[PDB]
């Protein structure tokens, strides 16, 4: 599934990431955009055996679990395939566990270095919420 | 642009009274409203923003509430550090714009 | 430590350009925006114009044709031009550091009045 903006925002927002740890709505529609381009079933190898999955692409070292990754600590205590789906709930859940404080959304290299200090907002404005 | 009322001017108020403040919208904000306290003779500081969150060292006896158009500081069991100003200022799009402050003084 | 902090003239003639300088330490320019508001002697906040993270400008709609901010990220400076200067500019004027649509840190602002 490839996402509008809107439809992530509302889908977003519905499940409590809306103020989450002081950030604001934006920021989360901003960091999607930029990390999987609004897709559900985004992937990315990288220059090590992890693989980012999904919307806000988990990495599979850290993160998920996808049995392949060598050293895979599985922190948010999911399989990776089940980040890739059209439904953002194990998506969310996993984000949460990493924005532990105000400042964990620079867990996101494209969130730190192209959306920090932007009108993120401007990716909602216009959005029924 | 988005205008704020905010009132009343001035507050005569007790230790241990409780106050409320508003800021009413002319259009609407989506919650992106925020309160500063400013001390005589001082920057202002932020107290509450996003409507309801609590700056980081700021006592719980400061409470933000709202939504849409209007919204509401409120100090419960005011203190002797609680008397200055208080000015609201809304965050959605631009231009931003301030509430014309409410000053809070000792009865 | 976040630190803001404003210099300006102090006195002006409308026949002169008011430029203040805000400079910051503990944090980059590039990850924060810095608004510009200022407060007449005895009355409420003013809201001047901002310049975001990224560049991007955006001013007050009255006071627009008269203001100018720009930054420059390595000396960590951001800089109010203001012309066409009135004695209603008397203020002091705050630059305060936005952080996720709310101001956190503000300097403690430079005294500007304007002569004839």
């Amino acid at each position: 599934k490839v996402f509008g903006r809107c439809e992530l925002a509302a889908a977003m927002k519905r499940h409590g990431l809306d103020n989450y740890r002081g950030y604001s709505l934006g920021n989360w529609v901003c960091a999607a955009k930029f990390e999987s381009n609004f897709n559900t079933q985004a992937t990315n190898r990288n220059t090590d055996g992890s693989t980012d999955y999904g919307i806000l692409q988990i990495n599979s070292r850290w993160w998920c679990n996808d049995g392949r990754t060598p050293g895979s600590r599985n922190l948010c205590n999911i399989p990776c395939s089940a980040l890739l789906s059209s439904d953002i709930t194990a998506s969310v859940n996993c984000a949460k566990k990493i924005v532990s404080d105000g400042n964990g959304m620079n867990a996101w290299v494209a969130w730190r270095n192209r959306c920090k200090g932007t009108d993120v907002q401007a990716w909602i404005r216009g959005c029924r919420l | 642009d988005i205008v704020l009322t905010q009132s009343p001017a001035s507050l005569s108020a007790s230790v241990g009274e409780t106050v409320t403040i508003t800021c009413r919208a002319s259009g609407n904000i989506h919650n992106y409203l925020a309160w500063y306290q400013q001390k005589q003779g001082k920057s202002p500081q932020l107290l509450v923003y996003y409507t309801t969150t609590l700056a980081d060292g700021v006592p719980s006896r400061f409470s933000g509430s709202g939504s849409g158009t209007q919204y509401s500081l409120k100090i419960n069991s005011l203190q002797p550090e609680d008397f200055g100003s208080y000015y609201c200022q809304h965050f959605w799009s631009t231009p931003r714009t301030f509430g014309g402050g409410t000053k809070l003084e000792i009865k | 430590q976040v630190q803001l902090q404003e210099s300006g003239p102090g006195l002006v003639a409308p026949s002169q350009s008011l430029s203040i300088t805000c400079t910051v330490s503990g944090f980059s320019l590039t990850g924060y925006g810095v608004n510009w508001v200022r407060q007449p002697p005895g009355k409420g906040l003013e809201w001047l114009g901002m310049i975001w993270g990224d560049g991007n400008t955006d001013y007050n709609s009255a006071l627009k044709s008269r203001l100018s901010i720009s930054k420059d990220n390595s000396k960590s400076q951001v800089f109010l031009k203001m012309n066409s200067l009135h004695t209603d500019d008397t203020a002091r004027y705050y630059c305060a550091r936005e952080r996720d649509y709310r101001l956190d840190y503000w300097g403690q602002g430079t005294t500007l009045t304007v002569s004839s």
